[PDB]
């Protein structure tokens, strides 16, 4: 995933165009988009060399 | 020269048998005290969850 440049973190299988339609208020939808996009832009790993010590 | 030697000779087999049994008992006790210690370590999923929370996500 890092070689492709794909976002290290997991990405849910979502279609936001459907979500922006389903929900009536944009606030929860925007917040949901805030979280996942932040999640996908972060590397969820720990240097295990340090953990092993 | 005659009597004590004969009685020692008569003693030998039983003592040998009992000492062999005693050694087997020692080995059995050594084996019986062996237990494998399976340890439990904090799941890393919680650590990942804490990391996410610290990010304010």
């Amino acid at each position: 995933r890092e070689e492709e440049g794909l976002p290290g973190g997991p990405v849910p299988r979502i279609n936001w165009p459907q979500e922006y339609s389903s929900f009536i208020d944009r606030e929860p939808v925007v917040a949901k988009r805030i979280r996942y996009d932040t999640l996908a832009s972060t590397t969820l790993e720990r240097d295990e060399k340090q953990i092993e010590s | 020269d005659i009597m004590v030697p004969s009685f020692v000779y008569n003693k030998l087999p039983v003592i040998h048998f009992l000492q062999e049994k005693r050694a087997e008992q020692k080995l059995r006790r050594v084996l019986d005290e062996t237990y494998t210690e399976w340890t439990e370590e904090l799941d890393q999923a919680h650590v990942t969850d804490a990391i996410t929370r610290s990010l304010n996500i």
